[PDB]
């Protein structure tokens, strides 16, 4: 049913899955998959460096939230929701929350919890689509994103 | 410290 939600969880589900698996997924994408591709490689390319660049945060909040199983995986949704509740809303969190997502879902799959990675990326996605619709919309969704991280030219 | 705000924090870095 609603677009926005079915190519944000392509989109980060995709991120997940390809950064738990270490296997990008060669399918094509569904509808807005120029968007939904670009965004990926956008995501890889802000993603992987937010991971990279704030792995020590990334370890001990993930060693705080003790995600093990699709439970824990709410309590990720909660604290998504702290996120945004001192109102602001940018791509920078979002792509942080995708981030964390992958850096979780890396853990999740070191742990046979391969299963709770959908969850996690459908959790994130939930967050996103369902609390910030307004916002994302207003950023023209995906497309907004691969903007404001696009890289300019010279 | 709390994560929500922690990520937050790095969001707002990585918003830049």
């Amino acid at each position: 049913e609603d677009e926005l939600y079915r190519q944000s969880l392509e989109i980060i589900s995709r991120y997940l899955r390809e950064q738990a698996t270490g296997a990008k997924d060669t399918k094509p994408m569904g509808r807005s998959g120029a968007t939904s591709r670009k965004a990926l490689e956008t995501l890889r390319r802000v993603g992987d460096g937010v991971q990279r660049n704030h792995e020590t945060a990334f370890q001990g909040m993930l060693r705080k939230l003790d995600i093990k199983n699709e439970d824990d995986v709410k309590s990720l949704s909660r604290v998504m929701i702290h996120v945004f509740s001192d109102g602001v809303t940018n791509w920078g969190r979002i792509v942080t929350l995708i981030s964390f997502g992958a850096f979780v879902a890396k853990h999740l799959k070191t742990i046979n919890q391969e299963s709770c990675i959908e969850p996690l990326a459908e959790s994130i996605t939930d967050v996103l689509v369902r609390t910030k619709r307004d916002w994302l919309v207003k950023q023209r969704g995906w497309d907004g994103f691969v903007e404001f991280f696009h890289v300019e030219d010279l | 410290g709390q994560v929500g705000r922690q990520l937050a924090i790095i969001g707002d870095d990585i918003n830049r």
